[PDB]
């Protein structure tokens, strides 16, 4: 997208505080000015957190646009969002997204960060990540979601850190960390999880942090079996919120005994 | 007096989580320096706390679970 003729910035980015941010950012005098296409193309970062943002609209005129710092705004609708193809960096976390677009990500393929954290994500559509074949961070933290599409992040081989603390989820589908050999963290803490699917950890050979805490462990036998097993054979992996090593954090629901401390005949 | 984030005195509109040097965590609102002795990531943060043993990866040596400046 291009504009043709100089416009006020004003028109071009609706929304005033992102106009403000537009005007700051090109170093212009007020947002009335009129700006060009080859000084929108100039622009590499935007940097607006806790910004009043509440529309990016005529942010599809960036081309280069590389890194998009938004965290902490009153964003709801991202679709101005799907061709900013030099993406590497996006931060929405903390906004007022209930939902994401289907495909929305699917031209973002140089997208490295991903952060969607604290806001109000009931769901994830099928295949929204699969196209992000470069991720290497993606974060869900503090949001609602309470299950996930089989196979959503198996497209995501290089990713390293995967957040998913503070959600409502109730299950794990099978297989759903099966293609992430090179994931080094993992968050699942703060969920309503009962139970893991039998030998869901098991591909995840890079991981160095796991968090467990938190969540309403079935402890009977046999199907705590292998979530103990696994802590046991694992117990330099797993921290606490604190941060530490604390493989006890895995607390049976009711008892409150470790996970790890059940024993199945 | 700060509305966002401090580094020591000096308020601040973000971190250097993701960019910068010497890189970041936060705790509090504080922007904190990881550990010397991660290694600088491009694509994730580089500490989730302040202990050699909270890098995502280390800068020179590893004595598991730190991370090192000397070979162990
Ligand atoms: C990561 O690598 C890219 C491409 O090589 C580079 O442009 C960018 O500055 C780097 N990341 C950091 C924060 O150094």
């Amino acid at each position: 997208e291009t504009i043709t003729v100089s416009t006020p910035i004003k028109q071009i980015f609706p929304d005033d505080a992102f106009a403000e941010t537009i005007k700051a950012n090109l170093k212009k005098k007020s947002v009335t000015d009129a700006v060009t296409q080859n000084e929108l193309n100039s622009i590499d970062l935007i940097s607006a957190p806790h910004s009043d943002i509440k529309s990016v609209q005529g942010i599809q005129y960036l081309p280069n646009v590389r890194l998009l710092y938004l965290g902490g705004n009153k964003l709801h609708d991202i679709s101005a969002l799907k061709e900013l193809t030099n993406l590497t960096t996006l931060i929405l976390s903390g906004n007022q997204l209930q939902s994401l677009p289907n495909g929305v990500f699917d031209k973002l393929t140089n997208l490295k960060v991903l952060w969607l954290s604290v806001n109000q994500l009931q769901s994830l559509p099928d295949g929204v990540f699969d196209k992000l074949t470069n991720l290497t961070s993606l974060r869900l933290h503090r949001n609602q979601l309470q299950s996930l599409p089989k196979g959503v992040f198996d497209k995501l081989t290089n990713l390293t850190v995967l957040r998913l603390s503070e959600n409502q989820l109730q299950s794990l589908p099978e297989g759903v960390f099966d293609k992430l050999t090179q994931l080094k963290v993992l968050w699942l803490g703060r969920n309503q999880l009962k139970s893991v699917p039998d030998g869901v950890f098991d591909r995840l050979t890079s991981l160095q942090y796991i968090w467990l805490h938190d969540n309403p462990w079935d402890c009977t036998c046999p199907g705590i079996r292998y979530l103990s097993e696994w802590i046991n054979k694992h117990s330099g992996v797993v921290r606490n919120s604190a941060g530490s090593v604390a493989p006890d954090s895995a607390k049976c629901s009711g008892s409150g005994k470790p996970v790890r401390s059940i024993i199945c005949p | 007096q700060c509305s966002q984030f401090l580094r020591g005195q000096e308020c601040v509109e973000e971190c250097r989580v993701l960019q910068g040097l010497p890189r970041e965590y936060v705790n509090a609102r504080h922007c904190l320096p990881c550990h010397p002795e991660c290694q600088p990531q491009n694509g994730s943060v580089t500490c989730f706390g302040p202990e050699a043993d909270q890098c995502v990866a280390c800068a020179h040596y590893k004595d598991p679970p730190f991370c090192v400046a000397r070979c162990p």
